[PDB]
């Protein structure tokens, strides 16, 4: 039996029996982490005898 | 409030089995419920949110 309307915006879904609920709980999260690094180092000698 | 058309009892619609449709009137224009009222039925955990 059953046949209770069940709307999801414009679309009437028939529940199955076994169901409780089938419901559209909507929500998002979104998650970006960006992590750059640098390191230089330079070393340099001159060195001279005469 | 048996054979209104309206499945008055909740998960059985047991009112509305072996109804004719002679006998169902039409008992309102529309069916749609507001777009989401379903989740005012739900219960809530105050501790879990
Ligand atoms: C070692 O000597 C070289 C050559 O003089 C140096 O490089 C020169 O540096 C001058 C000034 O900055 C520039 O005008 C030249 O074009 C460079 N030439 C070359 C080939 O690099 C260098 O800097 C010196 N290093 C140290 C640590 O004294």
């Amino acid at each position: 039996g059953g046949c209770s309307p069940h709307y999801i915006l414009n679309t009437r879904f028939r529940k199955p029996y076994n169901v409780e609920s089938y419901t559209p709980q909507t929500q998002g999260k979104y998650e970006f982490i960006l992590k750059e690094y640098e390191s230089y180092s330079d070393f340099e000698r001159n060195v001279t005898e005469k | 409030l048996v054979c209104n058309g309206d499945s008055d009892c909740d998960e059985d619609s047991a009112d509305e089995d072996r109804c004719e449709d002679s006998e169902r009137r039409p008992s309102c224009d529309i069916d749609k419920p507001p777009p989401n009222i379903e989740l005012t039925g739900n219960g809530y955990n105050e501790l879990t949110g």
